[PDB]
């Protein structure tokens, strides 16, 4: 699978925060390797195979982890959807990516349940 | 963890660092300020990856498991 | 872009990234390798700063609803 | 973190422990030594915490389990 | 992954390897402007989709293979 | 059930480094408290009822805590046979508890196991 | 021993402080509670200090020969 | 737990709670030796475990219930 790197998140985000806004930069230097680095680990050492449990794991950490000062929801999502994309998973627009996102931010919904709402929405 | 202020850690730095290579860690308090803390590197980054490791887990434990 | 061996390359290396700095990108190749290459951080940094600004870009663009109520979620 | 050497941290301290409350990790170098790091007291003893429960977790896992 | 071009020219074969496994490494030099070495496949990689994106900027396509470059 | 305080594992440590020998002191400032007061919390937090249990759990986090800078195995053992003592549990001396020592402090010997021959020793 | 209301314990603290260390201890009472007392860390320490040393005392002859193995173990 | 007198007679309801769950709380003065407060079970425990233990250091035993003292 391709995995996204902290670097890319990082670059993710800041295109995110010129293009809709927000505060710039990260709570904390190096948090992004940090927790993606720990994203990209517990995926190897759990050996998650799933697209959709990867997916959501990198949309869980990031929606709580506050790696940045600003647009950490908006990075969870990119970041999880980018991931199905670019491991050949068609993505789109849905009226349930907010709410799913917030409550990944929350901690109410769970990363397999994340996961499930995305199998069923990009699923095969 | 012995504490220190600001003027004697000024004044008594070398050692403070010499003792801090030893393995102590050295309260440095600041009148109106935040006390800082003075560590071995290596101790610091082991501490801090353990707190990493803590903070990466809780984001997996949701509202229901805590508690 | 001139393609260089191995030798050449870790003999005369300060001498590719004063070629490279140029402007000019030089591939290095090793035997039953792989290829590797190289120019200035400049040019390496626009082709991917250009390729992931485009893939963020049209992913933003798929999700550009969301991501402007997010804003304010 | 930033590295700062010995004599720059002795000729710059009042404004190191004010980025250090700012929440900044200041690692200092000292020729022929091992590095010490300054950081705040709040977020060295949390860091502590965090490594202490996880050595504690560690007593119970025994040499099957560690791997 | 950033290093100086002693360090590099010094372990080369370790570079090429790390580089080998999606390592970018940047070459740092006195006072000079750094340079970088990343995988043959990576490197064309972003190049194809880079042109990709200023070839769509235009609004028109190709072909723009042509420019790689002889005006 | 009674416990033993930190305090009364550092005391309980000198009084056997000075008896038996051994160099003396404290690995770290406090570490006592860490382990110990860590130890009554897992009791606390797991609901820990079983004395042989308990016992164990004292057993093996001094065994392998490495609170002091000498005679960590002595005072596990020790500390956790004086806590049966002083919870109505009679304990005598018996060839296995060296061994028995010395696989909780290697983690080659888990809590249960400890509890579960510390149950055939001492128990009703 | 002396026992002293929550009050007069209280109000004239400093004065119980000086009579203790004089080497007189003093229980302090509360009304629907449990008794306290107060004497020096030296009396106070000396009686748990012998107390403790004994109970581990006697700990160390049950388990002395573990105790002595354990040292080379 | 150590604190000072003025802290101790300040939050002495509080202290004598702390010391009733089990607290030993050592009260300290300005150039002065320091004292103690602990629940009146604990420490007669101490003093009636200590006791016991220097009248079996005699090796008789008692009745020393009388050094208590009148000689």
């Amino acid at each position: 699978m391709r995995h996204i790197s902290p670097e890319e998140l990082i670059a993710l985000h800041d295109a995110n925060i010129s293009r809709y806004g927000g505060l710039p930069g990260m709570s904390d230097p190096g948090r992004a390797e940090a927790i993606i680095g720990r994203v990209q680990a517990r995926v190897a050492y759990e050996e998650i195979t799933d697209l959709f449990e990867v997916s959501a794991t990198y949309l869980v950490a990031t929606a709580r982890g506050h790696i940045f000062n600003d647009a950490n929801k908006r990075t969870a999502l990119n970041s999880a959807l980018l991931f199905l994309r670019r491991n050949g998973v068609q993505v789109f627009d849905s009226p349930e990516l907010a709410d799913l996102t917030v409550g990944a931010a929350t901690g109410e919904i769970s990363v397999s349940s994340v996961a499930d709402t995305l199998r069923r929405l990009y699923g095969s | 963890m012995q504490s220190i202020n600001f003027r004697t850690a000024r004044g008594n730095l070398s050692e403070v660092l010499n003792n801090v290579e030893a393995g102590e860690e050295v309260e440095i308090t600041r009148r109106g300020r935040e006390p800082a803390v003075i560590v071995s590197k290596a101790t610091f980054e082991a501490y801090k990856k353990a707190a990493l490791d803590a903070e990466f887990a809780s984001l997996f434990d949701t509202l229901d498991s805590t508690n």
